[PDB]
């Protein structure tokens, strides 16, 4: 059998998949630790590595990146799980090492690969607490370029009334995803502050792992590919909507949860987004 | 005669123990650097830099980690300038912690 | 993969600190004995013997110390069989403490 | 100037010294870490070492032993302190190393030197928590031999209602000395139990130190040479009194303080002992 993680469901994905919208013909770049291209519940179009000592985009020594990739396009068959956007073209931009550590200039470089190779959507489930002119310039050019940009809010829970949203998700040009449970309760580790856009399912999110394995993980990291797969379905319905239209759509049809320092606009609902 | 000796542990978990230690090392800067630390000389150098004060170890600036939450707990116990120590911290994941000092957590 | 690392301090005084540490060492039995311990191999051997349990270190039997009261405080912090440790004891004088294990306190 | 430590006074020594009793012609063996024989406020008749690696009885690498020796016979001049029994013949039986550590068989051997060289009084300000047939036999033969035997009660304060008196002072044939302050209050570290005979001044007892130095120390260790110097004065008054007579005398004329598990018979009063 194949199972549908609750998260794909929280967000109303199947409603779309019912009407023929599976993210098909859409180019999603997962910037991360790479992606096991040899797993059966994934099909990887292409990708590249900015990691100098780790140059095969298709070898995920961290597993992280494979987990994420699976939340976007886990294939739709009779085995494994189910991605949010199952027919989406997946790209492995590796900018994270085996230790899940990557220099800003690797991140930056990965973004640049994606702009040139015309990805439609980019997922960055990575982040650091300080930003920079280049990184910001980086995501800013993606957006000018027409790419939808998504990224994890951060895992620093709360801290006074100060913001705990890391980069690049702090940047207003990036959709920043926080995390909720099967109950729409924000996970505790979830970052807060005014730079948060929406929430998505990011607690015990079961996806694919390197070596034909499947397992469950927690993090704002798991929330992003929900929004990324989301963006992707909307483009399979409306392929000449601008990123602005798609962004705008996602944030104006959220189910509102708590106060916005903790939840932004609320849990996305792609069913409601695709109109 | 720098009375100096530390020991470092790290395990998944949110607290000292209700979180086993999966890795443990010892460092000693006094007089010179030694211990079980696949990076002694720098750590000493690190603490020296910050003059033995965990709480003041510039994180990263230009390094990003995966936004997964697999909390890790760091314990440090010993003496520095014959001053006692009993620090413990929790990083959201293990990359965070590694981006933390430079080499203290070079572990 | 014995997660093992200790650090040992000793100063005049009746408590941890309101009693500086004047001497400090580190020991490691895992895999083999090392550290700053002018008697590593025995200590490991000691703890092994007692299987890491301070509280069970036969004192002396046939060694006497001077009956002076110059209290000394012993601290031990680390892991043993990846089991945490945080022991501290006060001996009436420094000979007492040395007559304590065999070599743990070979310091 | 010369000063009289309060302790020499607590015990009424000067009363005796006033009447011509200064411990003169009496042989006191201090079994210990040796004795700086080169200090000006001491005059050392002779001695021997049982320490194999430390064979000069007159070199106190610990200072301990020098401190003690000074509480028995610090000379009586215009400098330093004043011993309890100032004209006493002092012997250095070293059985304690630089670390103040000595094997039982060294202790034992030291006792044996003293029996053969006809000491009248022996001071053992040493102790361990377990005893042995030989050690006990050792002090038992001293006493049969006619030597007065004195020794520190121990420094393990209290512990339930269990005894904390160490060896050789636990042995009934040894007078065991606990410690009081200038207020006759027992020092806290002082051992308790039914094997305690009497108390003496053992808190901040100023005596001689190696290198023409003087300083103050604490311990049941400092209490013994009070009783030892005591024994010694009584023999300068009554030189053919048996040790039994001298012992008996010391314990029957104590000032009673607290309950006997904490104070035995009380603070000795040699003035009262010499009759
Ligand atoms: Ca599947
Ligand atoms: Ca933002
Ligand atoms: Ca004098
Ligand atoms: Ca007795």
């Amino acid at each position: 059998a194949q199972s549908v993680p609750y998260g794909v469901s929280q967000i109303k994905a199947p409603a779309l998949h019912s009407q023929g919208y599976t993210g098909s013909n859409v180019k999603v770049a997962v910037i991360d630790s790479g992606i096991d291209s040899s797993h059966p519940d994934l099909k990887v179009a292409g990708g590249a590595s900015m990691v100098p000592s780790e140059t095969n985009p298709f070898q995920d020594n961290n597993s992280h990146g494979t987990h994420v990739a699976g939340t976007v396009a886990a294939l739709n068959n009779s085995i494994g799980v189910l991605g949010v956007a199952p027919s989406a073209s997946l790209y492995a931009v590796k900018v994270l090492g085996a230790d899940g550590s990557g220099q800003y200039s690797w991140i930056i470089n990965g973004i640049e690969w994606a702009i040139a190779n015309n990805m439609d959507v980019i997922n960055m489930s990575l982040g650091g607490p300080s930003g920079s002119a280049a990184l910001k310039a980086a995501v800013d050019k993606a957006v000018a370029s027409g790419v939808v940009v998504v990224a994890a809010a951060g895992n620093e829970g709360t801290s006074g009334s100060s913001s705990t949203v890391g980069y690049p998700g702090k940047y207003p040009s990036v959709i920043a995803v926080g995390a909720v449970d099967s109950s729409n309760q924000r996970a505790s580790f979830s970052s807060v502050g005014p730079e948060l856009d929406v929430m998505a399912p990011g607690v015990s999110i079961q996806s694919t792992l390197p070596g034909n394995k499947y397992g469950a993980y927690n993090g704002t990291s798991m929330a992003s590919p929900h929004v990324a797969g989301a963006a992707a379905l909307i483009l399979s319905k409306h392929p000449n909507w601008t990123n602005t239209q798609v962004r705008s759509s996602l944030e104006n049809t959220t189910t509102k949860l708590g106060d916005s320092f903790y939840y932004g606009k609320g849990l996305i609902n792609v069913q409601a987004a695709a109109q | 005669y720098a009375p100096s000796a530390l020991v470092l542990t790290v395990g998944k978990g949110v607290s000292a123990t209700t979180a086993a230690p999966e890795r443990a090392v010892t460092l000693t800067c006094a007089p010179g650097p030694s211990g079980t630390h696949p990076a002694a000389g720098s750590a000493c150098a690190d603490l020296a830099a910050v003059g033995g004060d965990l709480n003041a170890l510039t994180r990263g600036e230009d390094v990003g980690c995966p936004k997964v939450y697999d909390p890790v707990l760091l314990t440090v116990d010993g003496v520095w300038q014959g001053k006692r120590v009993s620090y413990e911290r929790v990083f959201s994941n293990e990359c965070e912690m590694n981006a933390h000092g430079s080499s203290v957590f070079a572990f």
